[PDB]
């Protein structure tokens, strides 16, 4: 009713089927901090200790 | 057929048979979703199909996974020894183990002793052999030379080490049980698994005619179980059980898959839970 | 819209982009929507590394695991689930443990170094999982480690 | 798996067009023809219309055509009659709204049977009246006279199509069920049945 | 059994083997949300067991699912007049190609010469012929109507155009080869895949007496080869091949389902996986 | 093999059935989503492989299910009339059927009439006697004891209630048609299906062996054949048709999930779709 | 191989040979800009390489436009009625030249006169006969069938109409030129042109088997040669020379493109600069 | 020539190639705006023809170009196994498809079958042999050693594998078909096209002599077709024939380039095109 007699459509669509609840769950790749922490200070000489 | 299979095999088995069954899983996803229409089924599993998340592999059309695989195929069985590394394959030792053959043996390979004592004839799942001369009890007849394991059904005139019904050893050997004259026959026969599998020998017939117009040198069509038996007899000697397993659900694998993706029909078992 | 079948619907997430008024190919489309939205992902992730994640911190009740997608609880209202496909959420939570590996970083010129790596499990949708590799393959480029630097 | 859902490639319908080097002078002569009054309606004077009625037998696709007076048979030793060639006229009438204008090429029903001995027949005695038409020719001799059944069997016996092939192919494209409700049938389906045939004066 | 396939033969099919692949997909939910309560499986599939969005279907009971079956199966291989009219076989311009077969050929289908020089038996999956009179090398013996492929096992004083171990045609021709006279015997084995599905051939036993009971005029139970063999000797000879196999899917799938709505079991492979 | 199947065995069968199927859905989950990191596939398995929600496990580790699978096949099948009070057994009210059999028949269990007249041997898939002496028409000769469905092919000189190609029983008797001189040969094969589930047989063999190292004294290592047998000849006559499968489905998945969780490959289709 | 050429053989033509053409030019030009990197030529190719503005294509893959030259090749030659409803035959008021025929002329074509005076063989550019009578001077000896344009060398004992070298008509004649015996050998050489194009032979040989594969009952795997020959002799009488030229070159040139879209090299000059 | 190929030559090609591709359009973008004033073409070509763009190149001039080409030559097929590191080779796997081979096979390679039993002789495209001793029909005549594609015209008095007149194997074998006795004779003529490009032949000889006075004591001045057939001679045989057509037409591009660089004519098809 909110259209006119001339159509607008579509000729494709695409998405996601799934059939089991677990397959919702992917992963990520992260850095591990505790054995390979980011450096927080440039290397430098030594020179006036104190 | 000729090939050079290299020890570092199974770390590219294991990415060959992820790729695949990656490959058939969109497959089958893509294939539920198709609605009669203007498309054919190529476009549409050329379009929104063959869509895969998978690492060292940047290609998301049918030809990308269709060149992956012979880039595989041809490093893990036809260039000889070469580095997983090389190719950007991560070599790592904890990998899944295939699934379990399911072949039927039809057609059981057997190797006669020395001295024409025997001659041999083939039936659908038996051998029988008749006596050219006198023989008596305790000596070798037949002994299969591809490995296979399964139950044992009708043994006339000779004996089989079994308990149960089970075969104990995967190479049984046949010793006459009782000294024959006047040419007699023995027949044993088996209901056995021999090492392959069995769904899915359209998709093969078409799949080794693709790798071998390519690699034509190197590969032949034939049949499915001269294609085990050449690759199986091929294999380097010092290696585990667990490692060949690997190579050979792969070394079949490629031919079904790239069948599979002429034919867009469904997928084997053995080929998607992997 | 029933039992056993979940649906992901596909949600707009960039929206730049320039249609060509020459219409002399569709490839400079995807070209400039492809240039633009990688000048604002590569501006978010300029000096930093992914490295934090949430988590049930490891205790005598089990082993680590991650809560770091959407919460599990949620799914029940947003997909109305019945009592018996309610029971398998808390086995999909068990079940998201975090494997640790390792990585390579560093060329010849440099020093071949090597990284600990996670991979932890999130809920979500395919494409975010394709987003988020793309993502940590291009910020992990020339990383090396202090001791080889050194030397 | 031959099937369209367009009304203009449909197995009955012959496509035409005059040779690729002469189309710009076969325009020409058809607006010669529209200049002079060269159509034949369902309308106008059955005494007018029945003198612009020439059907001729097609050996090949290349030949010239204009729309509204070009009617098409093929070489056969068949005689049609009068309720076949009044349905084969009704039928080629109404099928032309959905013919295409834009296009070099036209389509057209060819007729089984040889309708011009009938049309002589006619022609030759036909009076001058003010209100006789071809419609109301139609409506006194195929409606009033014969069943839906018997009237569709007779036009499926005009076309190559057998009758279960009309019906079948009326399913696929509605232009072909809008111009057989032009031509006053009607088709009801029902499950675990055969179609049945009405008039729409009886429905 | 008497049948007459029309011309959109296809078109149903493939609405039918859409319709039974969903009715398999919601029995094996319903299995894995049964909760063992006070109410039977059966009880249970009754209430929930009806297909959403599914055109044509007007109830939303397993009932209404086995009367679409029943118009769809009637439509297609008994009356040509009779054409549902709710489903969408208007959209039926392309067709998406049906799992390949994988019935094992046991008793593979062959007619001998009109000469009557040859006598044919049986067996498990090999068939053997003895000459009447003497046979000169190199005329035909035996040829198959039954479409088979695959592998031969084991041909002795015959020969077929394989290589590699692999069938060359569809139709093989068993050729005598050498001179053989005073009732000689050939033997022929075939590892081989006929027309068909080997899965479901108890559902198929209980749906084939369903499906006959409506059609006692058209339809009488019979195996599942003698089934086959009809169905695709009453196929029209010009027919593509691809057609053909969407045909000869829904012939066997709708009286697997049919079967499968009364035994509350599992469901094959090659129906749900369409 | 001593063992006493009691009044209770479908009750056990399904709770033990239920806990197969679970273990072997959270086996692929797990399998499919292994990262290939420092862990190896086997321990990754034993961290997360046993955590299935079902009230009764005592341990969450695959441990705890082989403990519980021990517990209750020593209920269900041996010696032990005890009754596993710890698993959800209150709501057993009513059982799911288990699915259809798939094993093929290849060596069929026959009894001649004892009264001395047949000689008989075993083949593939066929059973063949030669008369010693002379027989009328119209006599049984040989009759089945393990219940067989199926097609009937190669009937040659005896007789078979068979109508369209399909077994009418489920123990045919063989009965001679004409009578037979001079010690002549009657044969008979079978397409048909035996109790019982094809695939799988590694795991089963596996797992009669780590089982049968446990019940000692009333498990021994044998065969799926032999096994099935037993298990059938040992069932109670007051019981259904329907609760006799239930408790030969479990029966067959105890061994082939013990051997399953040891070698992590895949699981068959009849575990797996419960 | 059998065909019919229908009448509307030009339009369709036209459409095919410009739709190839935009094939082979973008396949260039998508292969002068592939920069060695991470994805191979295909891939590259499979994802830009189908975007072609023209009517009558429904997907933006080389799978569209191999299904528009399947229609297409359908609705020209095949026995099949069925008119491309889609692309822009209908409104075509004029054709373009196709480019000139440069295959050369190897095994030019001939046909004796009924009297079997004398017996013909073949040579690389040339045929003689023998004469096995006495043949008087001023009769013909040989005709060519297959249209044939170029010059003459090397003529002994008959005489040829040309002038200045030039052969005259497009179908010479050879008569005899000298009163001579039996058994006198006579010869003629052409340096000329047949109907079709010398270069991408390897492409139309991969290609007549892709179009087989779907046309197996019309078409059948042969050389360039005959398949242009048959084609030429299936041409309707009432035809212009510039309308078959249009036909005959999409005739050949489909073959070539499905052949060029396997193997992903160049393609000949005569199909991109249409 | 000596000279060795290593497993790395097709890396080395696919640059070689791309390089003189570059290296020839850059002739013709330059050949096209020649001023012809006062300045010949060569002093116009040394002032503007180098590429400035590609990594390896260390020159804007000429020159640079040639030295280039020299190395890759040298480290393609010389003696010194010297991998490039200056140019940038990232993946020795991905390879651009080259185009087809068009060299039309006049003086085709055969060998005898080694019992001395015919006497061999040439012509423009056909081989001829009379046998010198009785040959009986059904045994082996000739053979071919360089692989040829084609069809087959004027057969007499020998069989050679065909269908539709094209030849099936790409190494046709000539067997004899009739017992001919008394010094008769046998033609086969082939109208193929063997290894190489036929196309620019004139650039071929002066660049082969440009690179064999630098590499004087491994290449020597000769033909294109000697110098095709022994290059396919050297290839490995691990090598597919993907990659060995890289190698040709990498080994046949360099002297052409290198010969085009010094006439300053055009560039053939096969080398721009590329």
């Amino acid at each position: 009713a909110v259209e006119m007699y001339v159509a607008v459509r579509i000729s494709r669509f695409q998405l996601e089927v799934l059939r089991d609840l677990h397959d919702l769950v992917r992963s990520r790749t992260y850095l591990d901090v505790s054995k390979s922490p980011l450096a927080t200070t440039p290397i430098r000489v030594v020179e006036y200790v104190r | 057929m000729n090939l050079e299979i290299n020890n570092f095999a199974p770390a590219i088995s294991s990415i060959g048979s992820q790729l695949c069954s990656l490959s058939a899983q969109k497959l089958l996803t893509c294939r539920k979703q198709y609605g009669n229409g203007a498309k054919s089924f190529e476009e549409f599993y050329a379009e929104i199909g063959g869509i895969i998340g998978m690492m060292g592999i940047n290609s998301q059309t049918p030809s990308g996974i269709r060149e992956a695989i012979y880039r595989l195929y041809q490093s893990a069985f036809l260039f000889g020894d070469i580095f997983p590394e090389s190719f950007g394959i991560q070599n790592t030792q904890n990998i899944k183990p295939p699934p379990g053959f399911t072949a039927p043996a039809k057609k059981l390979e057997v190797v006669l002793p020395q001295g024409g004592a025997f001659d041999l004839i083939y039936n659908n799942g038996e051998i029988r052999v008749t006596t050219t001369r006198n023989v008596q009890a305790g000596d070798l007849v037949c002994t299969v030379t591809f490995p296979i394991q399964g139950s044992v059904i009708a043994t006339r005139n000779c004996h089989v080490n079994e308990i149960g019904g089970q075969l104990t050893t995967t190479r049984p050997e046949i010793i006459a049980s009782v000294p024959m004259p006047a040419r007699t026959v023995i027949v044993a026969s088996f209901d056995a698994i021999e090492i392959g599998y069995g769904e899915g020998d359209d998709l093969f017939a078409i799949g080794i005619a693709i790798l071998s117009n390519r690699f034509n040198g190197q590969i032949t069509p034939m049949s499915r179980h001269n294609y085990m038996t050449q690759m199986f007899a091929n294999l380097p000697a010092n290696m585990s059980e667990r490692d060949s397993s690997a190579v050979l659900h792969f070394a079949q694998a490629a031919p079904v898959v790239l069948g599979m993706m002429e034919r867009l029909t469904g997928a084997p078992k053995w080929v998607l839970d992997y | 819209p029933e039992e056993n079948v979940y649906i992901l619907l596909p949600i707009q997430a960039y929206t730049g982009g320039v249609i060509d008024r020459r219409d002399a190919s569709f490839s400079n489309f995807a070209y400039s929507i492809a240039s633009k939205l990688m000048m604002e992902l590569s501006a978010a992730t300029h000096n930093k590394i992914f490295t934090d994640y949430t988590r049930i911190a490891a205790s005598a009740l089990g082993p680590e695991i991650s809560t770091e997608g959407m919460p599990l609880f949620s799914l029940i209202e947003s997909l109305e689930l019945t009592e018996a496909e309610t029971s398998r959420l808390p086995v999909i939570q068990d079940s998201m443990v975090i494997q640790k590996s390792t990585a390579t970083v560093g060329n010849a010129q440099q020093g071949i170094s090597t990284i600990n790596i996670k991979r932890v499990p999130f809920v979500g949708s395919a494409f975010q999982q394709v987003i988020d590799q793309l993502l940590w393959e291009y910020s992990t480029t020339s990383l090396t480690t202090k001791e080889q630097r050194r030397q | 798996m031959n099937w369209s859902k367009a009304i203009n490639f449909q197995p009955f319908m012959l496509e035409t067009r005059p040779p690729l080097t002469t189309i710009p002078i076969m325009d020409q002569l058809v607006e010669i023809g529209e200049r002079s009054n060269q159509k034949w309606s369902m309308t106008d004077r059955l005494f007018f219309a029945i003198r612009k009625i020439n059907p001729i037998f097609v050996t090949s696709s290349q030949i010239p055509s204009k729309f509204d007076y070009t009617i098409l048979q093929m070489p056969t030793q068949l005689i049609a009659s009068l309720k076949e060639t009044l349905l084969f006229l009704a039928f080629s009438y109404y099928l032309r709204e959905y013919q295409d204008k834009v296009g070099q090429m036209k389509f057209y029903p060819v007729a089984m049977k040889n309708m011009i001995p009938i049309v002589n027949y006619l022609k030759d005695r036909v009076h001058n009246n003010f209100d006789t038409t071809l419609e109301q020719a139609y409506r006194q001799n195929v409606v009033h006279t014969l069943s839906a059944s018997d009237a569709f069997d007779l036009l499926s016996g005009m076309i190559a199509t057998t009758r279960l092939d009309l019906i079948q192919r009326t399913r696929i494209c509605p232009e072909l069920l809008n111009v057989l409700n032009k031509m006053s049938f009607i088709l009801i389906y029902a499950p675990n049945r055969p179609s049945i045939l009405s008039w729409k004066n009886q429905s």
